[PDB]
């Protein structure tokens, strides 16, 4: 009884949990019982942009020039490379503004 | 005669870009 | 170029256009050779406004270099040593470093 | 025709009879222990095991020595004082006689071995090393 | 084996801020002075 | 899912910074070397390989420490002025990097490593251990 089929509900929200945890692991899986995430492996060439000094503060920041170079600086002899990031970062990029005020 | 490493240690690669040079 | 009184060396897109146009035209078609680091350091040029000098408004600058008579290479001296020697402080190009070439 | 076996299962010191040293195994996937007795002992020599985690100050340096938990299995019916992975080399072990040990479930970044409280004077005449396996880094 | 179940009566709203990339600045200009 | 690798490839201490240790290599049939430093080096370092024979007083104890002659391979460009086997750790090795080596021709029953004179300063920060491969009995 209890018309709503719990069986299929669990058969679905077991594969869903499995898939999301698989993705989470292969991203940042921490060693033991977690496939080594390429984030924490930390053997990739990682570039850190140098900060900007706003009225003598040396505040960390990130502008479109660094992004355009980090995309273009990829050695073309390796082939086609795709970029991955958050949609928050994408909106941040689309929200960039010059000193005069234009997007 | 064959030597290895343990940690990535490739963290600092500070890419620099041409500032407003005029 | 000058900065805060100091006269460290540098390189500008104006100088690049000057060099590429300074070829004697009657010789014939002369292509150019350069490292991808140089082309990246160039396509990432920003004015005093904050705008990209090329490809303004598409987050990347990608013209067909074949049309722009540029063959690229990667084992040239690469003046931006390890893509880290642009130069505002201690990153000067260390004047006396090959940049590019052009010939028929 | 001894192959160059430095690579392909190298190894390091873990306890020289005087002090411990956490040996990175995070870059590895399989490992184990090798004991060695240099002189006749006096009683059962117990050794506590610990695992470490990367210090937030530096990802390539040990933090504290967190207590590795003893794990049971099918016929494990002799659990310790709620379970703390620790081994014991028995008595009646002459010199030039090495022993073998392992931990079933890895945790953290690297391992460490310490003389259990009361076995220190006996631990003064033992040397313990760790050997890894296969890893791709 | 009595299993509990509890829900709140009145819900509270959720506010947040929308910080946005700042002014364009130059990390070093060529024509300058000490 | 690590395996107990103390029952295969058991390691043994050879040079714990300031003490050499002849390890028996008879039952084993292959053996290498792992060099691990605890600090940075100052100058290049060299280590001399030695071997022992069973002293007549007892067949299960090493005798004296006799020198090991390096045997050249093909395509060799230089030879140690004496022909004697010795390894060298180059300068600029960070103390989180093990280093591999292996003698291609055994002799004796106990191999030993000693700090080459004039280079025993860095030797303290150096630790050399040995692993093996075979049992044969």
């Amino acid at each position: 009884e209890a018309n709503y089929d719990f069986l299929s509900f669990m058969i679905g929200a077991a594969q869903r949990s499995h898939r999301i945890n698989r993705n989470q692991a292969l991203m940042i899986g921490k060693g033991v019982n977690e496939p080594k995430g390429w984030l924490t492996e930390n053997c990739f060439p990682v570039f850190q942009t140098l900060p900007v000094d706003v009225n003598g503060t040396s505040t960390p920041a990130f502008l479109a020039q660094d992004w355009r170079r980090f995309v273009t600086s990829f050695p073309a002899e390796y082939g086609e490379a795709r970029s991955v990031m958050h949609q928050n970062v994408f909106g941040y990029l689309a929200a960039m503004v010059d000193a005069n005020g234009r997007f | 005669m064959d030597c290895r490493n343990l940690c990535g240690a490739a963290a600092p690669s500070r890419l620099v870009q041409p500032g407003c040079f005029i | 170029v000058d900065v805060n009184g100091t006269s460290t060396p540098a390189f500008l897109a104006q100088d690049w256009r000057r060099f590429v146009t300074s070829f004697p035209a009657e010789y014939g078609e002369a292509r150019s050779v350069m490292h991808q680091n140089v082309f990246g350091y160039l396509a990432a040029m920003v004015d005093a406004n904050g705008r990209f000098l090329f490809g303004d408004g598409d987050l990347t600058f990608t013209p067909d270099l074949v049309r722009e008579r540029i063959r690229i290479s990667n084992c040239l001296p690469d003046p931006t040593e390890g893509n880290t020697k642009g130069g505002t402080g201690q990153d000067a190009f260390a004047a006396g470093s090959f940049v590019a070439a052009q010939a028929a | 025709m001894n192959f160059n076996v430095g690579v392909d299962f190298p190894s390091f010191i873990a306890w020289d009879g005087e002090e411990s040293f956490p040996v990175k195994v995070d870059g590895f996937n399989q490992f184990g222990f090798t004991f060695k007795t240099i002189a006749a002992l006096t009683a059962a020599t117990t050794f506590n095991i610990f695992y470490h985690e990367p210090s937030d100050a530096d990802p390539c340096v040990p933090g504290p020595a967190i207590r590795v938990p003893e794990v049971p299995f099918c016929d494990t019916v002799l659990l310790s004082e709620d379970g703390l992975a620790a081994v014991t080399l028995p008595e009646t072990v002459t010199p030039d006689s090495f022993c073998a040990g392992t931990v079933p479930c890895m945790n953290g970044q690297w391992i460490s071995i310490a003389p259990a409280t009361g076995s220190e004077t006996n631990a003064a005449n033992v040397q313990i090393t760790v050997t890894m396996k296969g890893a791709t880094r | 084996m009595v299993k509990l179940n509890c829900r709140p009566l009145c819900q509270a709203p959720t506010a947040s801020r929308l910080v946005s990339p700042p002014c364009f600045i130059c990390r070093g200009v060529a024509p300058s002075a000490p």
